[PDB]
């Protein structure tokens, strides 16, 4: 059994977004399926639920407001959200099931959905450097929205490299910091570059440190 | 709504026993309790359903009963794998409406301390062209998770323009964490050094960077 979602994103108070959720290993239009969000650092709130026969029930909160649904064909659970609120920000987890007589053992990944009029901005990444050994790294500064992902020479260079969870500033931007330490001898024969992927802005950074 | 405790402990080997408090209107009411383990950054995982059924693959030492309006988690032969949040969810016999308690954080004691490993950066140059200046402070695989960061201008506390992250658990199962100071350029230039001190278990380590 397989659930694999996607569809969430930045987006802004009274705007729509469509949620999915492929399924594989059953077939969604006989079974029970559910949606349940997790709203940052807080618990799980039970959204919606579709039953084999077609039967839907909401949370009082997103009654009106959000239409779950299925593609026969696609094997696909969808889950429509209207007129969004900042409260309806979260990571939503289709799972198979009801929640009681069919309680939830296969769950999808989840997928972050944010709820906020801020813009979407791209990282300024900047160089982080000083025989023996050298840690090199990269600072990804003043982001939005979450996430950002740190690969080095293109994924090729995996040992070592430690990135850290993101700061949260006071201004509402996101910074984090990734870093890997090689012999001191390595620089200047060898190149080193982090690639800082930032799928909501549809930009990867490359930038190549040296001291 | 259900009532957990927001915390618990025991020992490796020990027992523990996680409360979910409700109403005759659901644990009271039915059997229909279940309880989910999560880790951080991944879906729930069923543990019990229908009060004390366990699914396939869920190791015997988790039961769980009820008595009355209140229902409870067992976990014997406590193993550090076992540290998670653990979640009490029941049906409210209306409408598909779910509901999830808030959470008990479970940790299991006695992991080894270890001290943390303190990586300093100083700003690149690209950054104060910019007119900016951001030290980074770089914290990695310590345990447990409390540390304290103070940051120096040559012997003198600075407290203004400190960022700090709450320590998560990393791949490791140590913690890690990171502190930026934003500084003027013309603070950087000015002083002869600035210092982060990373205070542990009562043993401190520093770095120090300078122009």
């Amino acid at each position: 059994v397989q659930l694999v979602e996607s569809g969430g994103g930045l987006i802004q108070p009274g705007g729509s977004l469509r949620l999915s959720c492929a399924a594989s290993g059953f077939t969604v239009s006989s079974n029970y399926m559910s949606w349940v969000r997790q709203a940052p650092g807080k618990g799980l709130e039970w959204v919606s639920v579709i039953y084999s026969g077609g039967s839907t029930y909401y949370a009082d909160s997103v009654k009106g407001r959000f239409t779950i649904s299925r593609d026969n064909s696609k094997n696909t659970l969808y889950l429509q959200m209207n007129s969004l609120r900042a409260e309806d920000t979260a990571v939503y987890y289709c799972a198979r099931g009801e929640g009681w007589e069919l309680p939830y053992d296969y769950w999808g990944q989840g997928t972050l959905v944010t709820v906020s009029s801020a813009s979407t901005k791209g990282p300024s990444v900047f160089p982080l450097a000083p025989g023996g050994t050298a840690a090199l790294g990269c600072l990804v500064k003043d982001y939005f929205p979450e996430p950002v992902t740190v690969s080095w020479n293109s994924g090729a260079l995996t040992s070592g490299v430690h990135t850290f969870p993101a700061v949260l500033q006071s201004s509402g931007l996101y910074s984090l910091s990734s870093v890997v330490t090689v012999p001191s001898s390595s620089l200047g024969t060898q190149t080193y570059i982090c690639n800082v992927n930032h799928k909501p802005s549809n930009t990867k950074v490359d930038k190549r440190v040296e001291p | 709504a259900l009532t957990q405790p927001p915390s618990g402990s025991g020992s490796p080997g020990q027992s523990v026993t996680i409360s979910c408090t409700g109403t005759s209107s659901d644990v009271g009411g039915y059997k229909y309790v279940s309880w989910y383990q999560q880790h951080p950054g991944k879906a729930p995982k069923l543990m019990i359903y229908e009060v004390s059924k366990r699914p396939s693959g869920v190791p015997d030492r988790f039961s769980g009963s009820k008595s009355g309006n209140t229902a409870s988690l067992t976990v014997s032969g406590l193993q550090a794998e076992d540290e998670a949040d653990y979640y009490c969810s029941s049906y409210e016999g209306s409408n598909n409406f779910v509901v999830f308690g808030g959470g008990t954080k479970l940790t299991v004691l006695g992991q080894p301390k270890a001290a943390p490993s303190v990586t300093l950066f100083p700003p690149s140059s690209e950054e104060l062209q910019a007119n900016k200046a951001t030290l980074v402070c770089l914290i990695s695989d310590f345990y447990p998770g409390a540390v304290t960061v103070a940051w120096k201008a040559d012997s003198s506390p600075v407290k203004a323009g400190v960022e700090t992250t709450t320590p998560s658990k990393q791949s490791n199962n140590k913690y890690a964490a990171s502190s930026y100071l934003s500084l003027t350029p013309e603070q950087w230039k000015s002083h002869r050094s600035y210092s982060c001190q990373v205070t542990h278990e009562g043993s401190t380590v520093e770095k120090t960077v300078a122009p």
